[PDB]
């Protein structure tokens, strides 16, 4: 309207307007999320807004001059990449807790099949 | 026939299960598999030898809380799947589909809940469902069009509760809450064009929706039979089985005894009652008998659980007596019973979400 | 004496006849197994032919973690079962809504064990062996029984079925058919007259009780100008004795009369009483001649056409609209001193009786409209338009206090011409010319099913009439305790006597639902001497808008069923 | 139980089995 | 298969999304203005004309949309559309029901892949064709209503193609030259200055091969009348130049980006600067006098970049239309500049305005002229929304 | 008549 | 808040399926004349004993023109007749029995038609 | 409970001149 | 009301909205720093007299400031293994993503073969060296995301270059941990040259109280609102499921979480697409007629101030 009165947002009661989300979809966001929380523990350690990672190491380096690296490996696997750090890194960054956005927004999607999805997947056309 | 308790099962929910239907579709030697609705719970069970019985899957209508009391068979003639047709308070029917463990369709369009679900007996595709809406649907599962409708000005003034196509899938007899009991053909010239538009109808084609036909006048329809809710019907071959709250199965035919099915006029108005079968203690309604396929025994259970087996190979079941199977540990109303397709198992359901298995001998 | 025989042989027939039944049933069942063993044969053979895939168990593979247990416990040995039960897909669901019927015009309609075969057997079985001792011991003992005269009087009668048959009193088949006796012309004619209604020109009307007034009324005979010519080598003049016949009304042939020809020349010289020429040509079995011939012969032997008519020779440049409205004046300030109430138009007859304080329409204070057999220039009759624009204004009197325009009787307006195109100016013809507003069927808010309009509609125009079937007042309480007691009413009070019931039919407009603010009103109208509910536009409706009228219910009534306002904000 | 350490009584309610991250939030019984 | 599983959640999360942003669409922008076409639109581009009514609290503005059916015939409609010029509105507000009416519709032999305006004559418009060849349509020589009995006479055709084009782009500033792209490797100009007897048909005139890929949209430099740039799928920009004496050497080739390349524009407030969009979720801008440097790329699409235009009015502000049904604006004035943590934790400094109300691939877009600040977004689920971002966001 | 349950 | 055009999916009154977007457009799916009420008319015909046979037809074709055409008006009979005979004409001939619908022709007992009219149509049947 | 609606207005009054 | 339906109907909402807490974290939705009650984040002003001219300018400085790098020649000499045979390596190269294809095209080329001596002793040699070659060039550079190389005696995959074309192997002694495809190492050698309070009510019988530190951030998503209208805004405007009421508490505030039985959450896209048949819904496969219809859901808002009286 111009500026009369606008409709009320509420009143006794109305017909049901359906539920888009149903339980079927709601079980499938249940087990994703139980699966998210195992493996990426958000809502334990994460603080709600970050998935942490735990380093295992897989290459020992020496260098020419007197200094040694290891080269980190992350459990949740591709969501992040494998790094170098030095020797005294070891007990201090065993595990790092990444902010949901500041992980890497190109392997962010590999971390559920769900975060961003091309809904025609099939294009017909371009 | 002399039948014995295996085994009593008794699902979660404990909420009553108002249908169960043996897959009569499955061939010899593959293991005999039937279908329990109740709550909004749909299962599925397997009877294997020695009475072990073995629950194989479980549907749930999670959401807007709808009531399963229906149930039916049929499989996929193209990709010889099994199909199993569930329907319910909410008046909509799901046909799912229990090996790829999804539910594959629905038809939505009946106007009220929907009580019982028959398949053609010569067409896998084409369902039928009656409802509280005082109307017949016959739906088709292949292209998703509603062939016709069984009702109107001259269809059931109350709530349809029952129906059976006859033996050959010729004929539809329809029996409701109006104590009424009404005949719909098929055989006719006009719905076997239905079902023929039917197969040939896709809505990517065409600019118009598919044409159903409103069948508002039956062949036959009858007030002389029973003076209660008639909530159950039968074809005993062309001779009608029907029940109601009084305690016992009619067995009646149109017209008089010299006439057959085929040549009785809409208009005709009298009846011949030459038989009926007498139980007791079944007064409360929507209770439901279930002739084995080869339609030589009659099953039948009361408001305390005494399944009562007759036998129709008998050369006048009018006068037989019955087989009043019984179990101490039962005592909840049987809703429905279901035989397997050489009827050598016999199940039952209970009011308390409970499963009864009969051998024969 | 008498009292053991009879009784022994009442007992020992009505053996034989239930053992006949007996076998009768046994013989049923027999042939009906037979048939049942035959088509479950064919089935399980069709049954053979195919295979089916055997269902599996199921185990959590999509949604592995998380999901709900199904489990069946056994009161027997059998271990407890459980599985992983999974969630059907969401389907929409629909509003309820019970079986209905179409319709675009109102549907008149109306409001131990014994059987007669026992009596019949009786009768026969009695009747086949004086006689009375047998009926006065049979009435005797049994307190059910009695009337031994009448079980004499028709053992004395042939007792077989020895009545005509489906063949009335006065037999009259297709005149066409091959045994068309020769009739009388209200004989011939008795049932199209009968049946006929002449207010919706239905044969067997589906909203006029059949109860009326037949085709025997008074009426104009000067149907034509009676010009005289030749009809060709064969005519009821240019001859001599043609001549003196015609002269005399106003020698026979053994020519091939069928009965047929002589009744459908009854027919029409009962209608036109002056021309044999017309007859002749109508009749393809007739000589003109011979037509004049057989008219001499008719009218010599009861009576010759009376040809009666009337001329009305009262007239004058107002005759129509003044005393119209000093008629309805005078009646309304006798009786009709207010509009709390209104009445069923029928059609009233009188033997040259004027429509006096004594006529039903006038004591209904209802204006005679064409059906009435009042007279020609009846006082009390509603004349028509006069206006030469849009009908939808308060100063045209057919639209004035609640009246369509009837198309025989306003002509000025345009409700007469274009009856088979839309395109019409009076705007006053909607409702008889069933110009419904396309309407869309969806579920609405504040209700259930809801009726929804396509394009735009302006203010005070129509939609779709409110159709159903029209019963009686005590018929609508019986049937609205039910509809009541299931808080769904589709009742809609056309007048004191009826009432319109949309619940086993109707039209879309069904579903409109109440709202104390609507957007459309309802005015029941009189649309050519029957009521009619039209609903219109109380303002200009947007496409898509769904479409509201008040039910004008009780307080109460309106509370307790459609409370629902669907606002909350509106001060 | 009124004390939430972040979120914890929604982080409750999601992963309420299948022996998630609440084996460390059983202070809301 | 675990994708069609996947597809309905994320249609229940998208649906959910859709309406967490038309929850909060007041605050977020200053006119949102939703329609539903009765058959998705490839293509959105404004006409420069606005009719401003008196004493009419709003303007009437037009569009150059199309029609991409299933089945039944295929239209290049132009609608038009009311925008609230007052700061009061635009029953409703405004006209009870006015607000988006379809008058102008002419039938095409085919989907209306890209449909653009002759800037020296609006009248006139070229548009692209599943076919081989490119048809111009002037509406001014066509009926409002189309002609139900089939095909339409356009004003004339264009060939020099073998399959379908998705690149148009009319010349700025010499009246009558057209620039096209096709899935075949070559673009092609046409002179569409007079060519009265050319019956009903042009010929190409220049055929540019130097691609060896499937070569997307092609523009014309806006302020240069012999320089046009061009995008394929060979992951490479080349900057062309006409009257050069030559059909495959462009003047210049760099690889533009790691995916095949699918956008241009080149900014109209600026000389030497062009912005292009690739596959590579990344919006990549150059500038004329060092092509061999890529001096920044904007980082917030999640799918494929399709459709990039410059914002009128203002130098420094950039939009672009990706398939992760976003739109994103670029205020490329921000470019690498401090911000606070949870400022940066929504997006690069570059980002000022992400368009959330699309659930679908958005198909095209463009700002209009003679408003500041008002796009129009086609998607391929039918919805067209005329959008203003919120006032405050910027200035 | 009607009691649909016990 | 605002709309403009239609909100709701539509569905059909016959059979309470969706209406698609090209259904609404050249069909408003009721018709001035169901079949059922012609089903209707024919059984009522039939159920009358007096009546003969040539009387039912008579009344069938009549009853059936009447109700798919709608006239409401005295004045439109005369053209009425024509239709039916123009129309129904050769189901007549087929049945053989023109005579009784000649017969019901003579209508004009109830004022309805003109005597030229009744002419005019057995004329035209012929 | 029945749906109702207005009653009658009246008829016009003989024309008759100041 | 039972407890388990009271926790069934807070953890409908509770699911998708958690779930979109992470979808719109990686993937947003909007910026809500453009929200106008989260003006507080975006405290950058928009003022700007920016020009075009010098971005060239700007760009050829950062280039030359940073062009530190431009480096670019090994043999096998293949020796033992540790652990506690014959073995060869590859070159394996990732392209970048394509239309054609929805994964990262990854290529290896051979380059020789060798054979290990499990397990050698110390000082028993009479570690490895790789094997280079100009396979860094610029121009396939452009080409692929990065460069790695792969071993197999269990695999063991290195990385020598990082996404942003950076070098990250020097000259030094790696060792290796084998995958069963400490422990088995392969060894080498090489050189390169206010305290807020929340209410949960379900059918006025079931309440839950729950103060949620880390306040003024938004429980379900971990948005940070500083300012508590803020907060409030984002709670009923992106978590509309529910009914929130704010209500005055000391040193605080307190805010009544109830289920918004009047939630629209029907299906906002195509509504003929909700009653289609399980397969053929949703489809996407094309295009798809529908009436048309126009919303105006924003055309000039008040743009008041923040005014903590909107709720009460
Ligand atoms: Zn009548
Ligand atoms: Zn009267
Ligand atoms: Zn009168
Ligand atoms: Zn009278
Ligand atoms: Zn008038
Ligand atoms: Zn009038
Ligand atoms: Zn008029």
């Amino acid at each position: 309207n111009k500026r009369r009165k606008l409709k009320n947002k509420r009143r006794r009661s109305l017909p049901r307007p359906h539920d888009f989300f149903d339980a079927q979809t709601l079980d499938a966001i249940r087990h994703r999320a139980i699966c998210f929380n195992l493996s990426a523990h958000i809502e334990s350690l994460g603080k709600g807004h970050s998935v942490v990672f735990h380093s295992t190491v897989i290459a020992k380096r020496k260098e020419d001059s007197g200094k040694i690296k290891l080269l980190l490996h992350w459990m949740p696997e591709d969501i992040l990449p494998d790094v170098w750090v030095n020797e005294s890194e070891r007990h201090q960054l065993k595990t790092k807790v990444v902010h949901l956005s500041k992980l890497p927004k190109d392997t962010a999607l590999l971390l559920d099949p769900n975060i961003y999805r091309t809904m025609p997947q099939k294009r017909l056309k371009r | 026939y002399s039948f014995k308790c295996v085994n009593s099962l008794k699902e979660d929910h404990n909420q009553p299960l108002f249908g169960v239907q043996f897959n009569w579709h499955s061939k010899e030697g593959d293991p005999l598999v039937f279908a329990t609705v109740g709550s909004n719970r749909v299962t599925l069970y397997e009877c294997h030898s020695q009475g072990e019985i073995r629950l194989l899957q479980s549907y749930v209508d999670a959401d807007a809380d709808e009531n399963f009391y229906t149930c039916a068979w049929t499989y996929d003639s193209n990709t010889s799947h099994p199909l199993l047709a569930v329907a319910g308070s909410r008046g909509i029917i799901r046909i799912i589909n229990p090996i790829t463990m999804q539910c594959i369709k629905h038809y939505v369009g009946h106007g009220n809940a929907i009580n019982e679900l028959k398949f053609h007996p010569r067409d896998p595709n084409l369902l039928l469902s009656v409802s509280k809406d005082h109307a017949l649907r016959l739906w088709n599962i292949q292209t998703d069009t509603l062939v016709a409708i069984f009702g109107g000005v001259e269809g059931h003034r109350d709530e349809v509760l029952s129906a059976d196509y006859d033996l050959l899938g010729e004929k539809i007899m329809s029996c409701g809450m109006d104590h009424s009991l009404k005949l719909w053909r098929i055989n006719s010239k006009r719905m076997m064009n239905a079902i023929k538009e039917s197969y040939d109808y896709n809505p990517n084609k065409t600019n118009r929706p598919f044409i159903s036909q409103k069948i508002h006048f039956p062949d036959f329809s009858t007030r002389d039979i029973h003076r209660n809710y008639v909530d159950c019907v039968r074809w005993l071959g062309d001779l009608i089985l029907s029940k109601s709250c009084e305690n016992a199965i009619v067995c009646w035919k149109p017209g008089k005894m010299e006439d057959d099915i085929d040549k009785i006029k809409p208009s005709e108005s009298n009846v011949t009652i030459l038989g009926r079968f007498d139980y007791s203690q079944c007064d409360i309604w929507y209770m439901r008998f279930s002739m084995d396929f080869w339609q030589k025994m009659l099953a039948l259970g009361n408001q305390v659980g005494k399944l009562y087996v007759w036998d129709l190979e008998v050369e006048d079941p009018h006068k037989a007596k019955c087989t009043t199977l019984t179990h101490h540990k039962c005592g909840a109303a049987i809703r429905q019973t279901s035989f397997s397709r050489d009827s050598s198992i016999l199940i039952a359901v209970c009011d308390d979400a409970s499963i009864w298995r009969w051998d024969r001998l | 004496c008498w009292r053991k025989r009879v009784k022994s042989e009442y007992m020992r027939l009505r053996q034989l006849k239930r053992f006949r039944r007996a076998d009768e049933v046994k013989s049923m069942f027999s042939s009906n197994r037979q048939k049942i063993l035959e088509r479950t044969e064919i089935l399980n053979q069709e049954w053979k032919q195919r295979r089916i895939q055997p269902v599996h168990i199921l185990t959590s593979v999509s949604s592995l973690r998380g999901t709900r247990e199904c489990s069946v416990t056994s009161d027997l040995d059998f271990p407890t079962q459980v599985i992983p039960l999974k969630t059907l897909n969401a389907v929409a669901s629909v509003p309820i809504m019970y079986s209905w019927s179409p319709l675009q015009q109102n549907f008149m309609v109306e409001d131990g064990f014994i059987n007669d075969e026992i009596f019949v057997e009786l009768v026969n079985a009695l009747g086949q062996y004086p006689s009375d001792k047998i009926f006065e011991a049979i009435s005797s003992m049994f307190p059910d029984k009695g009337t031994a005269e009448e079980l004499k009087e028709k053992y004395k009668e042939l007792t077989e079925q020895q009545l005509p048959g489906a063949l009335p009193p006065e037999c009259t088949p297709n005149i066409d058919g091959p045994n068309a006796k020769s009739v009388q012309r209200e004989q011939s004619l008795h049932s199209f007259h009968t049946l006929f209604c002449r207010r919706c020109f239905k044969y067997d009307c589906f909203l006029h009780p059949f109860h009326a007034t037949p085709n025997t009324y008074k009426r104009k005979n000067t149907e034509t100008a009676l010009d005289n010519k030749p009809c060709g080598p064969q005519c009821y003049q240019h001859l001599e004795g043609a001549k003196e016949f015609a002269a005399a009304l106003t020698p026979p042939e053994n020519v091939e009369w069928s009965g047929a020809e002589a009744s459908m020349f009854r027919v029409l010289i009962g209608t036109y009483y002056d021309n044999f020429c017309a007859i002749a040509r109508l009749i393809g079995t007739k000589t003109c001649r011979q037509v004049y011939e057989f008219r001499v012969k008719e009218s010599s032997i009861i009576a010759p056409a009376p040809a009666e008519d009337v001329d009305t020779p009262p007239r004058k440049k107002k005759r129509k609209h003044r005393l119209w409205a000093a008629h309805c004046r005078k009646i309304q300030l006798k009786k009709d001193g207010s509009s709390n109430h209104v009445y069923n138009y029928q059609p009233c007859d009188h033997p040259r009786q004027p429509c006096d304080s004594s006529c039903p329409c006038v004591i209904a204070q209802n204006f005679c409209e064409k059906f009435c057999q009042c007279s020609s220039e009846c006082q009390n009759r509603f004349p028509g338009c006069r206006c030469k624009a849009q009908c939808n204004t308060k100063q045209c009197p057919c639209y004035l206090a609640v009246r369509e325009c009837d198309p025989d009787l306003c002509l000025t307006c345009g409700a007469a011409d274009h009856w088979d195109s839309k395109n019409v100016s009076c705007k006053n013809c909607s409702i008889q010319r069933g110009s419904k507003k396309h309407l869309l069927l969806a579920p609405s808010d504040v209700a259930g099913w809801g009726i929804f309009i396509k394009d735009p509609v302006q203010k005070n125009e129509f939609i779709s009439e409110y159709c159903g079937e029209i019963i009686s007042q005590d018929e609508a309480d019986r049937r609205g305790k039910v509809y009541d007691k299931y808080m769904c009413s589709f009742l809609f009070n056309l007048n004191n006597d009826f009432v319109v019931d949309a619940t086993r039919k109707g039209n879309k407009i069904r579903f409109a639902n109440h709202s104390v603010n609507p957007n459309c009103y309802a005015k029941v109208m009189m649309v050519n001497g029957d009521h009619r509910i039209g609903i219109f536009a109380k303002r200009a409706i947007q496409t898509g808008e769904e479409l509201f009228f008040d039910y004008r219910y009780s307080q109460a009534d309106a509370l307790k069923y459609v409370g629902i306002e669907r606002e909350m904000e509106i001060p | 139980p009124p004390p939430a350490t972040q979120i914890s009584d929604l982080s409750k309610r999601k992963p309420k089995t299948e022996d998630f991250l609440t084996f460390l939030c059983l202070r809301g019984s | 298969k675990e994708a069609a599983f996947d597809d309905a959640v994320e249609e229940r999360v998208i649906n959910e999304e859709y309406k967490i942003w038309k929850k909060n669409t007041p605050f977020l922008y200053d006119l949102v203005m939703t329609h539903a076409l009765e058959w998705p639109s490839l293509t959105a581009q404004w006409l420069p004309d606005v009719t401003r009514p008196e004493g009419k609290d709003f303007s009437i503005h037009r569009l150059v949309l199309g029609t991409h059916t299933s089945d039944e015939q295929n239209h290049l409609v132009i609608a038009s559309v009311q925008l609230p010029n007052d700061d009061a509105q635009f029953g409703g507000f405004g006209s009870v029901s006015g607000k988006i009416e379809i008058e102008i519709k002419i039938n095409h032999e085919g989907e209306v892949n890209r449909a653009r305006y002759m800037p020296q004559n609006p009248c006139i418009i070229a548009t692209k064709t599943p076919s081989s060849d490119v048809l111009v349509f002037d509406y001014t020589k066509h009926p409002s209503k189309p002609d139900p009995s089939g095909e339409c006479n356009p004003d004339l055709r264009l060939r020099g193609h073998q399959k379908e084009g998705y690149g148009l782009s009319w010349n700025p500033n010499l009246s009558g030259h057209l620039l096209s792209a096709s899935d075949d490797h070559t673009i092609c100009l046409w002179d569409i200055s007079a060519v009265p007897k050319e019956g009903k048909v042009v010929d190409a005139k220049t055929i540019f091969t130097g691609h060896t890929a499937v070569v997307e949209d092609v523009s014309w430099h806006l302020l240069h009348e012999s320089l046009f740039g061009s995008v394929a799928d060979d992951q490479k920009l080349m900057i062309w130049d006409t009257r050069s004496n030559n059909t495959s050497k462009p003047s210049h080739s760099v690889d533009a980006h790691t995916a095949e390349v699918n956008c241009l524009s080149f900014n109209p407030y600026s000389e030497f600067i062009l912005a292009t969009g690739s596959a590579d979720k990344t919006v990549a801008l150059w500038d004329l006098r060092n092509l061999k440097l890529k001096l920044h790329s904007f980082e917030s699409h999640k799918d494929e970049i399709f459709q990039v235009q410059w914002s009128p009015h203002n130098e420094t502000i950039l939009a672009s239309s990706g398939t992760d049904r976003r739109l994103n604006v670029w205020d490329l004035s921000k470019i690498g500049e401090e911000q606070s943590p949870e400022d940066a934790e929504d997006g690069p400094p570059e980002l000022l305005f992400i368009h959330g109300g699309h659930t679908a691939k958005i198909s095209d877009f463009s700002w209009n002229p003679n408003e500041p600040w008002v796009i129009c977004s086609v998607s391929e689920d039918n919805i067209m929304q005329v959008w203003q971002m919120a006032e405050n966001i910027y200035n | 008549a009607r009691t649909k349950q016990t | 808040t605002y709309s403009s055009g239609h909100n709701r999916l539509y569905f059909h009154s016959d059979t309470c399926l969706p209406l698609r977007p090209q259904e609404m457009e050249v069909d408003s799916e009721d018709e001035k004349d169901p079949e059922w009420l012609r089903e209707k008319t024919i059984t009522q015909i039939e159920e009358f004993s007096d009546v003969n046979e040539g009387e039912k037809e008579v009344m069938k074709l009549w009853n059936l023109h009447v109700m798919k055409h709608g006239f409401i008006a005295d004045n439109q009979m005369n053209h009425a007749c024509m239709l039916f005979v123009e129309n129904y004409g050769q189901k007549i001939i087929k049945k053989n029995l023109c005579r009784n619908f000649m017969l019901h022709l003579v209508m004009h007992d109830f004022n309805l038609i003109s005597i030229m009219s009744i002419d005019k149509a057995v004329t035209k049947l012929r | 409970a029945r749906k109702s609606a207005p009653a009658t207005g009246g008829v016009k009054k003989p024309h008759r001149y100041r």
